[PDB]
């Protein structure tokens, strides 16, 4: 028998039988490294959705950009109410940027021990809250 | 007398219409060993001789008793029982695996993947083998440390979320580290084509450095580090 | 029996076992061109051999200049002259060739300044035939040498088309009119039964350490092949000779290597004195396993305890260099921390002499052929081979030399392959077995599957293990051995009253451990009866009443004015043990040790001498 | 004897460091020339980003065929949408600047 035949006979046996898949998402213990990879997907997808909505509306929706700004100005420009929108845009962007650097540091080969992971994970998490408050204040 | 509670995953294939369920066993810790396997065998010997599980060395150097205890894939003979009596130890089979019976997963695909990487010394001229000992400098031997020690418990691979979703086409942490183990071996001549065997999007590039592999390894090894080191070789190697 | 589907398999050769010997024999046949099947109850990597820590002996001469003939002398001297010198010759000569073979397969041996395979000192090994002092010939992969051996032997076996029957519990040998036809096996996965028939059968199932309460061996070391031989009415050899490894952790019963003593480990008693120099002056704490454990076990009887309840002794690593305990012995550095809770660089290791090696087993040629005993003479069983710990070519004889088993594995695994490659060709006539053959093994299986007695499998196992531990320890007297014999015989009748709960086909660990119990018992009976009958202190088997080493001559005084003792009056002979399966009766025969070598001119016979270091 | 999977991985990390460099470069030097390069890097990295998500979760021969097409259609429209905005409207840099002091 060969390696490819063993894999081919593996699936043929299990799928045609009443064997259950052992629990995975339900049972596995969470950690900071774990959770921080979910967010990088989330932020990546949310940011791509944001960019796409900005591009697609330009071709579909009529008027110039200044026309759309005056449309937002119709509601009350609350000093802390508009801060919510301004923070809610940058927060995922900056997290993904900081965590993206951490990913690039990893692909370079450095910082792949369990202590260093949880260390650099916090650094990314802290830089986010600081840069997101710092940019919303601009 | 200290009483510890164990909640264990149970499934019988020979019982008609038996659905997976949890079964609780209580154990006195005074006349029992310190490790989880010591407890597992104690309920096997006395309380219920239906609890089917894999055991061998009880030494942490074979990889039979690999299972998910308290949300972590480790060896039961190495993991000591939490002396906290109020907490109930939840024992599960290796995550996202076909259950043969109780805590016994079908590792056939896993082993098969290890066969596909060719984990054996390959020289371009094997006519002179069996008579001369191959020379390897003491520094080239240091390169294999942290890699050869792998016991193939499947703990790391079965902890990888990407290996859950793509177990069929992605090799996983354990298997990939062994591919690397035979890459940097100074005696191996096939370093180039060992990398070319990974030139599809699934074999190697299904890793996203989630790092669950190195975190859960019972032997303390670092497969993820090696996997990232493979990726580096893939972008640099020529011809 | 109309409940069990039988699926017959047809091969050229069947190797039962996936250890070192098991694997080497397996792919060696495939490499030779044979259609080979490999039957194993574990996954090949889980095989004990993985737990091996010390090293593998070869006279490569990488530290100093060495000769394999000096290694020959050390092994036979260690075997207390019960070792068959034809087999020891073959192994010691093949020692350098077989190691080079493994390193070329891809085994990551530790390296030297030169770049060659790192060798190190070990117990009972000496240069220049015992005269030249300490010898360094133990090749090792750091402290995980058996692990790496098994992995690279397994790794290499994927290169060949060997049919692996993974997790298949071999029940009995398929036998017909003396000649062996193969094996009948239970498939653990679906509960089915398979009659795998071949021309030649290789039994490599390892030791039966689980016969005792405290052993270094794995839970799956249950001497299964040994039982298959005795259920066929064939004899077992030297089963009373059980090795007690001097250094094994008191707690769970785990093992720290003899390589601890090889690098520079010291043994400490009650006062703190190096008590091993008090017993053996020349070899000190790096003496043979039967001598070192003899000291430790008797030290507790003096009252000189070391533990909380005063039962275990010590192995100290308080003084050893920190950087040495990272490249030479990193495997014990972690395993002592887990079970004992001990830092190896600052705190001493608590140890007790515990069951380690079974030098006894299935009687074997130097060619690896199984031997039956007919009319006081030797006779080869057609198509039946054995290698490794389960075998007994008596390379180890009365006492195994340190780090020789992993050699014994690779060498005699290879030997079984070569003997088949010469005697017949691949694709030869595979003899047919009766349609109703092996049915009694199936019926035995069915009886234990639906077993409903008064004593549970686990409780009877415990009753066997504790019985052997107190009656057949390091020291034993005829008085205590007699009580142990009738106690074990009583427990064989208790097998009728076995209780089994799991009634399933798929993965019945309750059934297979009960099958293992049958095997363990059959090993125990031959061990204890052979021990009580042997009235001498040879090798590991030491008698307080018969403290003398009884040979065919009194080898203390010059060999001249001495009348030779008859064969049936001394004790320098192999214990052949039979057991009637239905009544549990143990009957014993005896066959002489082989003294002649394969070539006198190349390797001279070493005559019996005084056994002391 | 091609290595397309390795080059694609390398390409991803190159555009990642390019996009990382462009963000502060846009803040420092905001122009039409920075708008298009930001429109190029922003769509590319994202297109290869979701491309990984698709290859991870989407199981099937018929589904991945449609998903990779539908993603390409979106990515093409996204790049065209940004380029139109850079040419006929204020451009990315100016749009963020106007939106911020609001
Ligand atoms: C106990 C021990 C011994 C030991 C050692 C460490 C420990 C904990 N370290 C050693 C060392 O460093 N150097 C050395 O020279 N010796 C050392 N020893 C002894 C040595 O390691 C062992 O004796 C040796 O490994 C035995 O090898 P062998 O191949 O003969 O046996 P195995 O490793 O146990 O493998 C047996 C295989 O056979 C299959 N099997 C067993 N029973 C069945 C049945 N029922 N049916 C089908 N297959 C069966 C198993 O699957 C196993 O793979
Ligand atoms: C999701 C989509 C992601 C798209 C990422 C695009 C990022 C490019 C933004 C760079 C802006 C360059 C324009 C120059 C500029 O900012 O004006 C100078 C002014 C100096 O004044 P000053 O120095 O503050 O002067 C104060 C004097 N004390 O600076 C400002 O006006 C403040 C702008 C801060 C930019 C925040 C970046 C967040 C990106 C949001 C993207 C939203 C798109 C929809
Ligand atoms: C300049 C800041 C950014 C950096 C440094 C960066 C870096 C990275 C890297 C290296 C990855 C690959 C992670 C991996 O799978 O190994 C990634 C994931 C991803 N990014 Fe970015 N990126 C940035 C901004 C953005 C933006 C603006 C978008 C929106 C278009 C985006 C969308 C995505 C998507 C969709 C993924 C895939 C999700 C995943 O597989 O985890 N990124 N980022
Ligand atoms: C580890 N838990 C239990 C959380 C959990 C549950 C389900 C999916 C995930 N995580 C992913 O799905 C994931 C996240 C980032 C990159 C790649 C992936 C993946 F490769 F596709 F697997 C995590
Ligand atoms: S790398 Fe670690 S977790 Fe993975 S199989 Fe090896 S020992 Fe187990
Ligand atoms: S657990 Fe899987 S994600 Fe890649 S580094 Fe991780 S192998
Ligand atoms: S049984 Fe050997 S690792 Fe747990």
């Amino acid at each position: 028998t060969t390696a490819k035949e063993e894999m081919e006979r593996f699936w043929n046996k299990n799928l045609g039988s009443n064997r259950p898949l052992s629990p995975h998402i339900t049972i596995y213990r969470w950690s900071l490294p774990m959770a921080m990879s979910i967010c990088h997907r989330g932020t990546g997808i949310a940011l791509s959705a944001g960019v796409s909505l900005f591009g697609l509306s330009a071709l579909l929706l009529p008027g110039n950009f200044e026309s759309h700004l005056e449309l937002v100005k119709s509601l009350c420009l609350g000093p802390t109410l508009i801060y919510t929108a301004k923070f809610g845009i940058v927060f995922p962007l900056m997290y993904h940027t900081w965590n993206g650097i951490r990913h690039l540091i990893w692909d370079l080969g450095k910082g792949l021990t369990i202590p260093q992971l949880t260390q650099s994970g916090v650094v990314v998490l802290i830089l986010t809250v600081l840069s997101s408050v710092g940019l919303a204040a601009m | 007398p200290r009483i510890k509670k164990f909640a264990i995953y149970r499934w019988d294939p020979d019982k008609t219409g038996d659905k997976p369920h949890m079964q609780t066993y209580e154990i006195d810790l005074n006349n029992c060993g310190p490790m989880v396997l010591d407890a597992l065998i104690k309920i096997k010997n006395e309380i219920d001789s239906t609890l089917t599980f894999r055991r061998s060395c009880r030494e942490g150097i074979c990889g039979s008793c690999a299972m998910n205890i308290n949300g972590g894939n480790t060896l039961a003979c190495t993991r000591r029982i939490d002396t906290n009596l109020d907490k109930v130890s939840k024992i599960y089979p290796l995550p996202h695996m076909y259950v043969i019976k109780d805590l016994v997963p079908d590792l056939s695909n896993f082993y098969a993947q290890y066969k596909s990487i060719e984990p054996y010394l390959k020289k371009k001229d094997e006519s002179q083998e069996g008579k001369q000992q191959y020379l390897q400098s003491i520094e080239e031997r240091e390169k294999l440390d942290g890699l050869y020690e792998c016991i193939l418990c499947a703990c790391c691979s079965t902890s990888c979320p990407s290996y859950w979703w793509n177990g069929d086409k992605y090799l996983g942490p354990a298997v990939l580290m062994q591919a690397y183990r035979w890459m940097i071996d100074s005696r191996d001549d096939f370093t180039e084509e060992r990398l070319a065997k990974l030139q599809d999007p699934f074999s190697l590039y299904r890793c996203h450095t989630i790092m669950n592999c190195t975190g859960t390894c019972p032997k303390g090894l670092n497969p993820g580090k090696a996997i990232a080191e493979i990726k580096k070789m893939m972008a640099t190697y020529k011809e | 029996s109309t409940q069990y589907p039988v699926v017959d398999h047809e091969f050229d050769a069947v190797v039962v076992g996936a250890g070192g010997a098991g694997l080497r024999a397996a792919f060696g046949l495939s490499e030779a061109g044979f259609n080979t099947a490999c039957v194993t109850k574990l996954f090949p990597t889980r095989s004990h051999t993985v737990a091996a820590q010390g090293g593998i002996n070869a006279a490569l001469g990488n530290m100093e200049e060495d000769n394999w003939r000096w290694h020959f002398y050390d092994t036979v001297k260690g075997s207390d002259w019960l070792g068959d010198q034809d087999a020891i010759h073959y192994m010691t000569e093949q020692a350098p060739a077989s190691v080079v073979e493994l390193e070329n397969y891809g085994m990551p041996f530790s390296r030297t300044e030169d770049g060659k395979i790192y060798q190190r000192a070990f117990g009972g090994q000496s240069l220049k035939f015992g005269k030249g002092g300490q010898a360094h010939r133990c090749c090792c992969v750091a402290d995980r040498t058996g692990h790496s051996l098994l992995h690279t032997l397994y790794g290499r076996s994927l290169r060949y088309d060997t049919s692996y029957f993974v997790e298949y519990f071999a029940l009995d040998l398929l036998m017909e009119n003396g000649e062996c036809r193969g094996v009948i096996a239970l498939c653990i996965e679906d509960g089915s039964i398979h009659r795998i028939r071949a021309r030649n059968t290789v039994v490599a199932t390892g030791g039966y350490g689980r016969t005792y309460f405290s052993c270094t061996s794995a839970h799956t070391s249950t001497g299964d092949g040994t039982a298959m031989v005795t259920r066929a009415g064939l004899p077992c050899q030297d089963l009373e000779f059980v090795q007690f490894h001097p250094t094994g952790i008191y707690g769970a019963g785990c093992l720290i290597t003899e390589g601890c003593r090889g690098e520079g480990g010291i043994l400490i008693n009650s006062q703190g004195e190096r008590f091993m120099e008090r017993y053996a002056p020349v070899a000190k704490d790096l003496a043979s396993r039967d001598v070192v454990s003899r000291s430790m076990t008797l030290e507790i009887r003096e009252g000189r305890g070391c533990g909380p309840e005063k039962d275990h002794v010590y192995l100290q690593l308080h003084h050893l260099p920190p950087e040495q305990l990272a490249v030479r012995l990193p495997g014990i550095s972690e395993t002592a921390m887990i079970f004992a809770g001990v830092d190896v660089t600052k705190e001493p290791i608590p140890v007790l002499p515990t069951v380690h090696y079974n030098m006894g087993g299935i009687p074997t040629n130097y060619k690896g052929q199984v031997l039956r005993h007919v009319n006081g003479q030797d006779q080869v069983v057609p198509g039946l081979y054995a290698c490794g710990e389960a075998a007994c070519a008596s390379v180890h004889g009365a006492n195994r030399l340190g780090a020789n088993s992993l050699l014994d594995l690779v060498v005699f695994g290879r030997a079984c392959a070569l003997s088949i490659a010469e005697s017949c060709r691949p694709g030869d006539k595979v003899p047919s077995i009766k349609p109703n053959a092996g049915e009694e093994s199936v019926m035995n299986l069915d009886k234990l599957r639906f077993a409903n007695g008064t004593i549970r499998t686990s409780e009877l196992r415990l009753s066997m293990q504790k019985s052997m531990q107190s009656h057949a320890a390091v020291f034993r007297v005829g008085s205590v051995l007699q009580e142990g014999c009738e106690k074990i015989l009583r427990l064989y009748g208790d097998l009728q009253h076995l209780k089994t709960f799991d009634r399933g086909m798929v993965w019945n660990t309750d059934l297979v451990e009960t099958l293992e119990l049958q095997n363990l018992m059959l090993c125990a009976l031959q061990t204890i009866y052979g021990a009580e009958a042997r009235k001498e202190s040879r090798g590991a088997h030491a008698r307080e009443d018969f403290k003398e080493r009884v040979d065919e001559y009194d080898y203390s005084k010059p060999i001249q004015g001495q009348q030779k003792k008859p064969f049936q009056e001394h004790w320098r002979k192999h214990t052949l043990s039979y057991v009637d399966v239905k009544t549990g009766k143990v009957s014993l025969e005896y066959r002489p040790v082989i003294d002649k070598t394969l070539n006198e001119a190349d390797c001279a016979t070493v005559p019996p001498a005084i056994r002391s270091y | 004897s091609s290595k397309a999977a390795s080059l694609h991985w390398t390409g991803e990390r190159v555009v990642s460091v390019l996009l990382l460099g462009l963000l502060p470069a846009a803040y420092l030097n905001p122009c039409s020339a920075m708008d298009y390069s930001l429109a190029a890097a922003l769509t590319l990295h994202g297109h290869w980003g979701i491309g990984q998500v698709v290859t991870d979760y989407v199981r099937g021969d018929a589904l991945q065929k449609a998903a990779k097409a539908g993603l390409l259609a979106l990515s093409a429209f996204t790049f065209a949408g940004l380029c139109y905005f850079n040419y006929h409207d204020v451009g990315i840099c100016k749009a963020v600047a106007m939106l911020w002091k609001l």
